[PDB]
RNA sequence: AGAACCUUACCUGGUCUUGACAUCCACGGAAGUUUUCAGAGAUGAGAAUGUGCCUUCGGGAACCGUGAGACAGGUGCUGCAUGGCUGUCGUCAGCUCGUGUUGUGAAAUGUUGGGUUAAGUCCCGCAACGAGCGCAACCCUUAUCCUUUGUUGCCAGCGGUCCGGCCGGGAACUCAAAGGAGACUGCCAGUGAUAAACUGGAGGAAGGUGGGGAUGACGUCAAGUCAUCAUGGCCCUUACGACCAGGGCUACACACGUGCUACAAUGGCGCAUACAAAGAGAAGCGACCUCGCGAGAGCAAGCGGACCUCAUAAAGUGCGUCGUAGUCCGGAUUGGAGUCUGCAACUCGACUCCAUGAAGUCGGAAUCGCUAGUAAUCGUGGAUCAGAAUGCCACGGUGAAUACGU
């Protein structure tokens, strides 16, 4: 369900291309434990102000098919509900029923 | 400890498709050179999903999917890079890949 | 109306699928996707003729489809360049090299779908839905299978109201889990809304399918019976 | 209910012994599952009775064993009429089982200083037939041994296996005629 | 011997005997118990009242409540003339640091009360 | 058994290898002493309780390998294992031991977990209005 | 309780915006959307206007104040009491 | 199933309408990468690298901004307008498909009785006959045991040797995954109406349709989803779309469902001491490395996981200890420091660790799951997975009472 947030998520890789690439560890490079005597000042600080949106702390995915409120799964690109549904057709390989 | 000469892997979804596809590799292997070893079975790996049945609500009974992923040894005796390349090649039967590699 | 989960909790334990191929690890995602569009994108290609199962199938280094019709080389096309265009949207989607086989399924004839094309051709027009579901079953009965049942629903028949009936006949075991078995859920609309059937069809409980494996891998085709094992 | 009568089955034996009553001594003392601590529990109370007499190890526990364990249950039946109840006689298994259960909540709270000491004192105590499951065992034995004299819904059962073949008497019966 | 705290056993070992004698965990309890060259396998109850008193002395140095829960009262103090709102759920005991309050909420929450299911 | 007679031992996913001889009555564990793998452990005691009772203790020699399980499965995999092996005095040997109680194994098998529960087939408990 | 990432920064996006108020000396409010945002030496004396969401709050910025991120001074959310209804009549 | 914003419905603030996305026309910047800065970020300006792609170099695709239609998009309403899909009774022990018959018929009969069962299984028997469904079966798995492979697995004897399969070497052996064998309520005895079959009996690894799992009929219930998804009637399309930031579900008053771990001592503590199974890691984790109170950190050989690492697995075991005293159980809060994905961890996130220290004595009404690898209890990994678990899911440690009776 609902498209807005499958919209922002397939905007979000070419901006993740974009702002973040360039500026990955430059946060650890300008102010963290990289910064180890070099750095670490305002005149270097003011440099990562574009990515916010780019981060993969945002990069969420969900249903990579038709999108989905929560309960995503990562191995099929797929969810629950969309998985069951696969299976019931075959389209998916490999697949058994639990029995061991 | 009696090591290996070479280094290979066979990875296959279900128990009907490691076993021909096994079988055939196997096969090849003997039809281009001489010296073979036959397969190790390997702790075959298995992959846990639980989905729920329905659409929404309900509690009582749910769904869990299994997908095993199967793991074969093959090898060769004989080092013969050749007999692997072919090996690789002519294993289109039941939707395995073989995985080469040297050492 | 509790409609137990027809087929998906029944595969892989001697019960084939529409899909056989090996992936594991993070890139499963990634091929599933691809498997989903080429299955898609392919069969829309081949439309030209009606058409009874489709298999995709990736092993070591290549991309193999199985497909099966009512008759062979009839999605093959004439020349050779029908074909080579099947495999150039097949490479093009899974991003591998590309194989095309034609093959056909036992009792070729008769599939699960073109009985719901059948039904649904009545209802589409407005008209004579009230022995249609019946003479479908006749028919598939006469071209083969050793049961079918019938589910339909809808608007049914124009009606300003929905109903459910269906249609059940000879052999059809629903706990089954050996030997494929041919299944199909249409979804259409017309004028007056959404109509559907429910097609499980019953060929065989071991005509089929695979059948078990009668041997290990580990004996078999071997030439030279050790490395070394201590023997020498 | 139940349409077939089924029996108990195979228990398996425990690494410090061969001997079954010890082996069904430590087994309902087991508690958190862990069968490894009791069978220390048993063999350290043993001989703690063993040291308060030398003729055996066993002195107050097989007396205990029998004294607070009972031979008879009673269960309350109805459907109409009056209230009564049916006594049923019931398996050594269970009779043996409520001892042992009650020998070891009792001795558990009993308060002292090693669990080896609470169940040496305790056996003690229910041997000599005043510990704490004697009033227990004579309350149900008498309640059992009393309602002999009832049986379900006994003013229409009294007519009604009389005219479907059946006796004159007065007699208990599992929930049907008398 | 007991003296002090919540868990300090009699006749169990030295290990535990420090760690609510208040101003030592189990963390200072292994340096102090070392230090005086006493093992971390003796029972505190068998000795001299005079080791005790040295290893009494030991953990006085570090910080005793009565001086934590001044800090503890200048903390809230500080804070709610801030009106940082994590700082007002601190003082009245509202498991605010990664919890969830909607529970077994009594002993720091408040009681049993009136109010619709 | 082409050099030892050898019992299996398995119980409960535990499998007590043991190759048995005449000797001078000592016991080879993991080649090592009983002191060095099960040193400081109550299991030492149990794998000698099936030699005490066939009078072994002092005159069957054992070597021993024992993988799977944990600390009193193994001591109960050796037992089984040592009773299993113990047929070259008479072939009705290994017969009366398992009469008497050492080769009985258990009635326990895998059991697989099943889905819509909270454990193996431990529904949850409904307590709703 | 919690320290605020490995090694020492500033937050750059309320850097660019207060380093050239505090030469100024303002101490009117300071539209601010970017509540990620700590306090240092250099937000001393600033009065930062922020956004919760429905308006801009205006946090005084002042030197016991270091030790925090911005926006928890002024509402986060609002509290549940002990007494409130929603059900009446009114005509 | 992993919810800071995102997520995501919700709410508020910026900002635009072919629009995050496809094709089709028009204009400015190549996208990609490196790099300073303003503003909240959207977005933009400047620097430096590049001007690729196809071609009428008309002009456009790619990403981004701009604009117009056709058109895209819609957790848009309506679940008596619907499709797909599924929960219930229940493992009820029955239901249905074709057809005959008895009654004027509605409809029954079968599909109901007795005895027996997972069973429409089986003895008896009436109008039910023939067949399917539930159930039985094929099925994967275990159990010994046969059987083959012989590493990334193993080691009785033998060597290098600290006595570790690490390696010369060996195949007795588990051992992994698979052909399977064996066990059929078949036998014997009791029970049972002769009888299905239950129980007992025995050898054996193992007997109750061997252990486990798969496994659930027609279908009323106007049952629940228009919100995976399909979709008409039918509404917006400068928006019931879409880019960007921040706030909230997770507030706290409590009640309520479920589960977790405690209240003990079958346990905790101190010291000493032991053995797993399984599985996850191609933007990843990862030996060594230097740093680190620990978690972790950045670098990296290595890896494809029976090879390398998560991992010291814990409870348990050895000894001593403890007496209902909130303790020798439990350790919440809180001060305060250290960490993770990311400009950015404050409220909404997760983990490490230092000091102090409360609630809780097995909980009322209510109430369920369970027949044995179960139940109970302890750790483990995994799905999910930007970041993290008390759960779930599956595994392995230690592993129970009883099943008369309705």
């Amino acid at each position: 369900a609902k498209q807005s947030m499958k919209a922002r998520e397939v905007k979000r890789v070419a901006l993740a291309d974009k702002y973040f690439a360039k500026r990955a560890e430059l946060k650890a490079i300008i102010s963290d434990v990289n910064a180890s005597d070099e750095d670490r000042w305002n005149a270097v600080l003011k440099l990562q102000t574009l990515p916010r949106d780019s981060s993969p702390s945002r990069q969420r995915n969900r249903c990579r098919q038709t999108g989905r409120p929560h309960g995503f799964l990562r191995k099929f690109g797929l969810s629950r509900i969309k998985v069951r549904e696969a299976a019931m057709r075959g389209e998916i390989p490999g697949l058994k029923k639990a029995s061991w | 400890m009696q090591n290996q000469r070479i280094r290979i892997r066979l990875k296959a979804f279900d128990h009907r498709l490691i076993d021909q596809a096994t079988a055939e590799i196997v096969e090849t292997a003997k039809r281009t050179g001489a010296q073979v070893r036959g397969p190790i079975p390997l702790p075959t790996r298995k992959e846990r999903f639980t989905v729920l049945i329905s659409p929404h609500v309900n509690k009582d009974a749910r769904d869990q999917y299994e997908i095993r992923t199967h793991l074969r040894l093959v090898d060769i005796v004989e080092p013969t890079e050749k007999t692997v390349d072919a090996l690789m090649r002519l294993d289109l039967a039941a939707g395995v890949d073989v995985q080469i590699s040297l050492g | 109306g509790q409609k137990v989960h027809p087929n998906g909790i029944r595969l892989g334990i001697v019960k084939p699928w529409n899909s056989t191929w090996f992936a594991n690890t993070k890139e499963f995602a990634d091929n599933l996707d691809s498997d989903f569009k080429v299955r898609q994108y392919l069969t829309k290609e081949l439309a030209k003729a009606s058409v009874s199962r489709i298999v995709i199938e990736r092993p070591a280094k290549s991309i193999r489809v199985t497909i099966h019709t009512a008759r062979p080389g009839i999605v093959i096309g004439k020349k050779g360049e029908d074909v080579e265009k099947l495999r150039k949207v097949v490479a093009d989607i899974a991003g591998v090299p590309a194989q095309i086989n034609i093959a056909e399924v036992r009792k070729p004839e008769l599939d699960a779908k073109l009985v719901a094309d059948s039904i649904t051709s009545q209802l589409e027009r407005r008209v004579m839905f009230r022995r249609a579901m019946k003479r479908a079953v006749q028919n598939a009965m006469r071209l083969g299978a050793k049961g079918i049942k019938v589910e339909v629903s809808g608007r049914l028949g124009g009606a300003e109201i929905a109903r459910t009936e269906w249609y059940r006949e000879g052999r059809v075991p629903l706990h089954t889990l050996r030997a494929d078995i041919d299944y199909n859920t249409s979804e259409a609309h017309t004028t007056y809304g959404v109509i559907g059937v429910k097609v499980w069809i019953f060929k065989g409980e071991i005509l089929g399918g695979m059948a078990a494996v009668e041997q290990p891998e580990k004996p078999a085709a071997q030439p030279k019976k050790q490395q070394r094992k201590g023997r020498k | 209910p139940r349409r077939r009568v089924i029996g108990q089955r195979k228990i398996l034996p425990d690494p410090k012994f061969g001997s079954e009553l010890l082996a069904k001594f430590v087994n309902i003392l087991m508690v958190d599952g862990k069968k490894s601590t009791a069978e220390s529990i048993v063999y350290s109370a043993l001989e703690t009775l063993a040291q308060r007499s030398g003729k055996s190890e066993l002195e107050a526990f097989e007396v205990a064993l029998e004294n607070v364990r009972p031979t008879v249950e009673v269960k309350s039946r109805r459907v109409g009429g009056s209230t009564y109840q049916v006594p049923v006689e019931v398996r050594p298994v269970r009779r043996n089982a409520l001892a042992m259960r009650w020998i070891v909540e009792a001795a558990r709270k009993r308060g002292d200083k090693s669990m080896a000491l609470r169940l040496a004192n305790e056996l003690s105590d229910a041997a000599e037939n005043k510990g704490t499951a004697v009033k227990k065992r004579e309350d149900v034995h008498r309640m059992a041994e009393a309602n002999k004299a009832f049986a379900h819904y006994r003013w229409l059962s009294l007519r009604s296996f009389s005219h479907q073949a059946g006796a004159s008497s007065k007699q208990p019966a599992l929930g049907y005629l008398n | 011997a007991r003296i002090a705290g919540i868990n300090i056993p009699d006749h169990k070992h030295a290990v535990i005997a420090l760690t609510s004698i208040y101003g030592v965990g189990k963390t200072r309890s292994k340096a102090i118990l070392a230090a005086a060259g006493i093992a971390e396998d003796v029972k505190i109850s068998e000795l001299s009242e005079g080791q005790i008193d040295t290893l009494r002395d030991e953990v006085a140095k570090f910080v005793v409540e009565g001086d934590l829960r001044r800090e503890i009262s200048m903390s809230i103090k500080r804070l709610m003339d801030l009106g940082c709102y994590r700082g007002l759920r601190h003082r009245r005991g509202l498991p605010v640091r990664g919890q969830r309050t909607k529970t077994n909420a009594r002993t720091r929450k408040g009681p049993r009360k009136p109010i619709k299911k | 058994a082409e050099n030892q007679y050898y019992g299996t031992g398995r119980r409960k996913s535990s499998a007590a290898r043991v190759f048995i001889k005449p000797g001078n009555g000592k016991i080879v564990i993991n080649q090592r002493s009983l002191e060095q793998y099960f040193g400081r452990e109550t299991a030492r005691m149990v794998v000698r309780q099936p030699l005490e009772l066939v009078d072994m203790v002092e005159k069957l020699d054992l070597y021993i390998t024992v993988k799977g399980g944990g600390i009193s499965g193994q001591a109960g995999a050796i037992r089984h294992g040592i009773t299993r092996a113990l047929m070259e005095y008479d072939e009705s040997l290994r017969s009366e031991l398992r009469k008497a109680g050492f080769v009985t194994r258990d009635a326990r098998q895998v059991e697989r977990k099943k889905v819509g529960l909270r454990k193996a087939r431990r529904r949850p408990q409904f307590s709703k209005r | 309780p919690r320290s605020l990432k490995k090694g020492p920064f500033i937050d750059l996006h309320l850097l660019k915006k207060v380093e050239k108020a505090v030469e100024s000396g303002d101490k009117k409010p300071l539209r601010t959307w970017s509540r990620r945002s700590t306090i240092f030496p250099n937000m001393i004396g600033l009065t930062i206007a922020v956004h919760n969401g429905r308006q801009h709050v205006p946090v005084f910025v002042t030197d016991e104040m270091v030790g925090h991120k911005l926006g928890e001074f002024a509402p986060t959310r609002t509290y549940r009491g002990h007494a409130a209804d929603k059900k009446a009549k009114k005509k």
